[PDB]
RNA sequence: UUGACCUCAAAUCAGGUAGGAGUACCCGCUGAACUUAAGCAUAUCAAUAAGCGGAGGAAAAGAAACCAACCGGGAUUGCCUUAGUAACGGCGAGUGAAGCGGCAAAAGCUCAAAUUUGAAAUCUGGUACCUUCGGUGCCCGAGUUGUAAUUUGGAGAGGGCAACUUUGGGGCCGUUCCUUGUCUAUGUUCCUUGGAACAGGACGUCAUAGAGGGUGAGAAUCCCGUGUGGCGAGGAGUGCGGUUCUUUGUAAAGUGCCUUCGAAGAGUCGAGUUGUUUGGGAAUGCAGCUCUAAGUGGGUGGUAAAUUCCAUCUAAAGCUAAAUAUUGGCGAGAGACCGAUAGCGAACAAGUACAGUGAUGGAAAGAUGAAAAGAACUUUGAAAAGAGAGUGAAAAAGUACGUGAAAUUGUUGAAAGGGAAGGGCAUUUGAUCAGA
RNA sequence: GUCGAAUUUGGGUAUAGGGGCGAAAGACUAAUCGAACCAUCUAGUAGCUGGUUCCUGCCGAAGUUUCCCUCAGGAUAGCAG
RNA sequence: CGUGGAGGUCAGUGACGAAGCCUAGACCGUAAGGUCGGGUCGAACGGCCUCUAGUGCAGAUCUUGGUGGUAGUAGCAAAUAUUCAAAUGAGAACUUUGAAGACUGAAGUGGGGAAAGGUUCCACGUCAACAGCAGUUGGACGUGGGUUAGUCGAUCCUAAGAGAUGGGGAAGCUCCGUUUCAAAGGCCUGAUUUUAUGCAGGCCACCAUCGAAAGGGAAUCCGGUUAAGAUUCCGGAACCUGG
RNA sequence: CUAUCUAGCGAAACCACAGCCAAGGGAACGGGCUUGGCAGAAUCAGCGGGGAAAGAAGACCCUGUUGAGCUUGACUCUAGU
RNA sequence: AAACUUUCAACAACGGAUCUCUUGGUUCUCGCAUCGAUGAAGAACGCAGCGAAAUGCGAUACGUAAUGUGAAUUGCAGAAUUCCGUGAAUCAUCGAAUCUUUGAACGCACAUUGCGCCCCUUGGUAUUCCAGGGGGCAUGCCUGUUUGAGCGUCAUUU
């Protein structure tokens, strides 16, 4: 809103801590069944309902 | 409902009878919980039989006073008669039942007899003493059986 | 032929148990046997392997190479010898993952815990 | 290799206090440097030789406290034994073995006799 | 599991929506949705009639009847055709019934008590069994039933005094107590003529 | 004016305690309807679901105001029976116990009501010290509107007479149990196949070990284990087995005879009525309201009542292990169970992604290969890629990865084809093929 | 149509399901209203509709009787194995 | 007849190839089916005697998944409108620059905000997917950068209202009620300064708290500055509150 | 501006199998069956005769010992008073 | 005659059936009794050299201490190889600690990272203002302590 709160501001530092794709070190990792971050989030597709 | 000639059936289960289903799977484990139960006690307990001497007794309901058969626990009259005191008694393995009352001498008769049939057949270790293995027998019943006048 | 109720005889335990085996664990199910020299030298069959011994290959296509362990892989359940290695295409070389059961030792890396696994073991003369 | 809580355990609090400055002073002198190099991983040795320099420190005061504490009831509640709260709310050994004048001389009288039959 | 396939809200969609009146998966937006459920056609359904352990398991047999069957299973062991047709290769070997001297119940070592077997020729059924060994054939392979073979003799004695530790090891081999001799043991699979090697003591103690 | 007392307050006073979670099982409250009755209202579902309060490792119950009617049993619980029975029920649909008998486990008890009255003998706390689940001294305080000892109906108490019998708790070393550590057999011998031998064949070895798992394919004998024993470690505990310093105490307890007594629970029992409930039927329990006891009384004795007896217990106060329960928790062992559309919703970063304002709803998704050896290098292309080369046992395994069906599709080949196609009988022709 | 007052509208707040709210249409109460949504009871019941999975061999019907709150159902006798 | 699993047996088959699958190739059976060859494939499986069942599909507007014909079809037609050249690029109707032609026409297609979103802002790299044509472009993809306050808001006040306490109701979850049938108090200081406090002179109360980023309300402006921040930074010049 | 043709892009409804008629008989209005008429690849734009075209387990009507909203000295109750 | 259509085969597609796998489920049995104001269950936010998650953890942050084992961890980087050692490890064990913001949740509030009060202390002359650090302040109830209230009430001076 551009006047948010404070708890509000802390979940979206939060999701753009979370928005990146896979490290490329993992698929490299012994047994690494993790093909690609499942969890991946976009403001254009999904939106975090708070 | 109603078909062909067919007994009338009496089935009860009308109720949510399926959420309290016993099946007793648990029969032979249970059997070799109990025999480990009375091995442990056996152990745990002194050279000691396992369970009290109880009373010979008449059965009630002439349906059943044909026979006899074990009872709670000596009178406290049996117990005196036999000499001894109820606590002590008690505390040497004779089962008391202060409850039960004596109008049969007979039946008083043998509680006596058998009364002092255990105490001449029982060894009562010292309080501090050395009492050498006495090898523990495990039943007073079977050692004193009732037997049918 | 088991006669304990605390073993389990169920296959899928075992592997879970296996196969989520903890590093610890992991070291004593990757034993190597002891060569015919050292079985008689230090009267012992078989020992947990180590990243120092020096091993003989005595199963597989490598079987008959020598050389010393350069890691106990204990994540793969393989250890890796030198100079028993995969080159490939590009030049590169690569270790080839070895499992100790188709090894011997042929020589303990040894120190005071060593000689003391030995000794507990029922070994002479270290 | 990063300190050893052994070692710790010879030396006042002044120099645990001092060496926890200087561990912290390093700490941030390898956080700048980890801005420009990339990927060493220093920085974690000093970290748990701070967190190993920390237990010692309070493994001290908390053994001071204790002796300050002890013998005397009413000693400080995370000093006290933590078993389950109703563990903790439970009848000690003395009570529950309490007894009534009147049941330990009748069981001083009567005890549990020790028999066997022998036939 | 007595819940399985209903742990759901699912509903009937009714008629008028062109599908089945099979009740269906409300909410959405996760595929689950609008998905048939409860029916034992429906994936993720429950199964028709569902299995209950009070299933009746074990099965009553008046005592008289099994022990007529456990007489006749005894007195198909002294039947030398019948222990034939039933494996056990008896070929080679002397009068059956076969009975060895009770010397065999205080063996305490597989080595000997191996030996002794091969003595009184059970040989051939010993390398029948550790020559039939193989993996089961099916999902029971990884129900901890992983291997079959077949059976081997029936060592019968009066008194266990090491056989039965000296036998059990053997692939095959079983041993009995005269006192309690087992029909599924006699006659394995039903059938009858099992090979039978009698204790002298055990053999005096039938009567 | 001072000092009490009683009652009531306050303090961030000294020290504690409750709440919430879990909730399979357990103790209660509250409480349906779908359903069955071929309709339906009593009934049934059901004294169930949902809702609420409260525990534990079990809970609850529990040592008779019992059952009985016998030649009497003798706390409670549970099993087998009683029994689909007595009884209830639009006597319709339906429902439905209990006594006895066999068994599992067994265990018994304690307050109130008593003058210690020649001695509040009782207890919390504070404080100092100590051998600290506590002890001792001192000090306040609680308490006579009653804290100890003594008694609990089986009794028992007070006096009188006579002896006899028995005994308290800590030390140390083992045992009991718990949690753990470690050690303890026998082939990697030869040939064939194979990328790999763990396959087949030969010769052996151990077996109280041929359970199970791993390792490049079906491994007793390669590895871990398994089997059998050995050697340790840390605890809990007095349950017992020995040894020692403690010796309690002219203390406590039991027993015989005579004698005087013998306290035993109230708005409770019981009664009426109302509601609910029960198999309980002129009323089984429970609860509201009104009435409201007695003491050779009171309750029960399954048909209401008056009268006379008899039997059997002793309410209105209390504790208690085991046998019993256990779709929760923790640790284990298993299965004629399921084998990735199955089995839990979830074999996988599944109660995840995602939907809904919200309560809630809630998926899909396992498999290269023994090993990445995951394709160096060349060449065409802007590139993705292709074509080679190469790795590999296999690329007819290339991470769009085991096998790789069908629908549906491309190419190739064969054939036929005037408003469907397909089918049956028969033979021609073409193709193809077995038998002898 | 109305457009300066029974005007339009934001935000805050109140009213919750046999309940609300209604200048009243059974209207509206989150695309849901002559009783919202969610979960559970619940796999509710259905004399009614649909389906009901291998082969061959032998035998082989009934739609009629009586009774029923019965008339799309059942019991009963008959026919059949 | 066939299927999953079970006891027995054939010391059955099998990495020299089990199972599965494909096969207008062969054989047996009336049939359910069975057997063989060839291809593919890679780790198990079968005959017989019995046991057992979650055991046989064409249908259920069946369930889940997959796939067609329709069909390169319906269509991608509202919001006046595009054009020339160059640059970039493998590739340009659509990117960038220039030129031209137009439109919104200040009740905007302009410049800001509230709710909401949450990084979409900005830069660099960049096009497999997405932008129902395209794409070298993008609100996409990858990696980073970015939001600076005594004065602007919140914070504080009370509004409709919400809601503890004291009490009362309710078996209870909880309900009522908001100053009520309550012993509901901190702040002044004589004196005290054995200590500005307790004893002790004396003054005021019919009551928690929440409730507004549009109501009330202490105080900041200009110029400049960034890729992206500005009444916040920088420069200058003020003001308010507390002390 | 579409439709139309082209480049790019690219669905859906629906579909037992399908698609020429006349008459006959037939569940009494056939695309199929019978008897005749006939009948030649592959197709494009239109079109609204037919496919008793699609859309939806007819909402009218009846049946059900299936409801619900509503009403009333129906039967049986009930808050309140 | 092609094209087209249809059928069949081969190869290639599409798709993911079948088969074989199975650290999962399901059911049975056995044993055990241990959540929380000493702050639980649950939540939020954080923590690694390079992690988005799962798992672990709490500013001592994929962890500290202790004990055991006895040389790893491993995707890379880095470190070490004295590793005959109080010593590797994403090991096991686990008794000492830490344990952000919360949550029954406790100074008051909470759509606020809002607002107090007390004590000790440090800095700014500073008991009063501002700030930093440390420690505190919920409610019901119990026992006790202290200070009190009431002509409820006793005695006493009077
Ligand atoms: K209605
Ligand atoms: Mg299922
Ligand atoms: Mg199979
Ligand atoms: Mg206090
Ligand atoms: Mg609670
Ligand atoms: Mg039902
Ligand atoms: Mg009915
Ligand atoms: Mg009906
Ligand atoms: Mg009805
Ligand atoms: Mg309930
Ligand atoms: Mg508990
Ligand atoms: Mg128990
Ligand atoms: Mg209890
Ligand atoms: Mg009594
Ligand atoms: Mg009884
Ligand atoms: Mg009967
Ligand atoms: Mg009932
Ligand atoms: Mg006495
Ligand atoms: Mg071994
Ligand atoms: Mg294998
Ligand atoms: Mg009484
Ligand atoms: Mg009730
Ligand atoms: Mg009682
Ligand atoms: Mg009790
Ligand atoms: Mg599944
Ligand atoms: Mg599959
Ligand atoms: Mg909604
Ligand atoms: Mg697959
Ligand atoms: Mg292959
Ligand atoms: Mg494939
Ligand atoms: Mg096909
Ligand atoms: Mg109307
Ligand atoms: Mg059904
Ligand atoms: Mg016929
Ligand atoms: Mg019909
Ligand atoms: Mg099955
Ligand atoms: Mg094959
Ligand atoms: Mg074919
Ligand atoms: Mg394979
Ligand atoms: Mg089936
Ligand atoms: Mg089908
Ligand atoms: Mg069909
Ligand atoms: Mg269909
Ligand atoms: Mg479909
Ligand atoms: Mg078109
Ligand atoms: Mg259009
Ligand atoms: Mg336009
Ligand atoms: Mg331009
Ligand atoms: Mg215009
Ligand atoms: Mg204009
Ligand atoms: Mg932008
Ligand atoms: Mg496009
Ligand atoms: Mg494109
Ligand atoms: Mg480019
Ligand atoms: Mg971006
Ligand atoms: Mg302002
Ligand atoms: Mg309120
Ligand atoms: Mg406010
Ligand atoms: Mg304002
Ligand atoms: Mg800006
Ligand atoms: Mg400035
Ligand atoms: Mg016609
Ligand atoms: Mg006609
Ligand atoms: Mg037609
Ligand atoms: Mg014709
Ligand atoms: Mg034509
Ligand atoms: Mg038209
Ligand atoms: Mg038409
Ligand atoms: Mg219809
Ligand atoms: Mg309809
Ligand atoms: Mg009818
Ligand atoms: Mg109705
Ligand atoms: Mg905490």
């Amino acid at each position: 809103a551009a006047q948010k709160s404070f708890r509000i501001k802390q979940k979206m530092a939060k999701a753009k801590k979370q928005n990146r794709p896979l490290p490329q070190w993992i698929r490299l990792r012994t047994n690494n069944t993790i093909r690609y971050n499942a969890k991946r989030r976009n403001w254009r597709r999904t939106k975090m309902n708070i | 409902a109603i078909s062909k000639n067919l007994p009338i059936l009496k089935n009860h289960f009308r109720k949510h009878w399926q959420e309290r289903v016993k099946v007793h799977f648990d029969q032979a484990g249970k059997k070799v919980s109990r025999r480990n139960a009375r091995a442990t006690r056996a152990a745990k307990i002194a050279p000691r039989p396992l369970d009290l001497l109880r009373p010979v007794v008449r059965a009630p309901t002439v349906k059943y006073n044909r026979k006899v058969r074990a009872g709670r626990g000596f009178t406290l009259a049996e117990v005196k008669a036999a000499g001894l005191t109820a606590a002590y008694a008690r505390t040497i393995g004779i089962a008391v039942d202060h409850r039960r009352q004596n109008r049969n001498q007979e039946i008083f008769d043998a509680n006596v007899q058998r009364l002092k049939e255990y105490q001449s057949k029982i060894i009562v270790f010292p309080r501090n003493g050395k009492a050498p293995e006495a090898e523990q027998v495990l039943s007073a019943a079977a050692t004193f059986p009732i037997a049918q006048p | 032929a088991k006669q304990s109720l605390d073993v389990s005889s169920d296959r899928r335990k075992a592997r879970k148990a296996y196969f989520t085996a903890p590093s610890s664990q992991r070291r004593v199910l990757l034993s190597a046997p002891l060569s015919k020299e050292l079985r008689a030298q230090y009267g012992i069959k078989a020992l947990p392997i180590r990243r120092d011994d020096e091993v003989l290959v005595v199963r597989g296509s490598k079987k008959g190479q020598e050389g010393k362990i350069s890691s106990v892989y204990r994540l793969k359940f393989a250890v890796q010898v030198d100079k028993v290695t995969k080159e490939k295409v590009n030049g590169a070389s690569v270790p080839i993952n070895l499992h100790p059961s188709k090894l011997v030792i042929t020589k303990l890396h040894l120190d005071k815990d060593r000689k003391a696994l030995i000794q507990r073991k029922g070994g002479k003369l270290e | 290799a990063g300190v050893k809580a052994y070692e710790l355990r010879t030396k006042s609090k002044e120099q645990l206090a001092s060496q926890l400055v200087d561990l912290k002073k390093e700490l941030a002198e390898l956080k700048v440097q980890k801005l420009s190099r990339p990927s060493l991983p220093k920085i974690k040795t000093v970290r748990k030789s701070i967190a190993c320099v920390l237990t010692v420190i309070n493994e001290q005061q908390r053994e001071a406290v204790r002796q300050l504490y002890k013998g005397k009831k009413y000693q400080p509640k995370d000093l006290r034994a933590k078993k389950t709260r109703a563990l903790r709310r439970a009848l000690t050994k003395f009570e529950a073995s309490q007894v009534t004048e009147k049941q330990r001389k009748k069981q001083i009288a009567f005890p549990q006799r020790k028999y066997a039959i022998k036939a | 599991s007595e819940k399985a396939g209903h742990q759901t809200s699912a509903e009937s969609w009714g008629t008028g929506r062109a599908v089945a009146r099979i009740p269906r998966v409300g909410g959405g937006g996760t595929g689950r949705s609008g998905q048939g459920a409860f029916g034992n056609m429906c994936r993720g359904g429950r199964m028709f009639a569902p299995t209950k352990t009070w299933r009746k398991w074990n099965v009553k047999v008046n005592h008289n009847e099994k022990r007529y069957a456990t007489a006749s299973a005894i007195a198909a062991t002294a039947v030398a055709s019948l222990v034939l047709a039933r494996g056990h290769r008896v070929e080679k070997i002397p009068e059956i019934p076969l009975v060895v001297s009770t010397d065999l119940e205080s063996i305490q070592k597989t080595k000997e008590a191996v030996a002794a077997l091969k003595a009184v020729g059970a040989h051939s059924d010993l390398l029948k069994v550790l020559k039939s060994k193989k993996l089961r054939a099916g999902k029971g392979k990884y129900r901890n039933r992983r291997w079959t073979q077949r059976r081997g003799p029936l060592v019968v004695y009066a008194e266990d005094n090491g056989i039965v530790k000296a036998l059990r090891n053997v692939p095959g081999v079983e041993t009995a107590n005269v006192a309690s001799l087992n029909l599924l043991q006699l006659a394995p699979g039903a059938h009858l003529g099992r090979f039978v090697i009698w204790t002298e003591a055990a053999f005096t103690k039938l009567d």
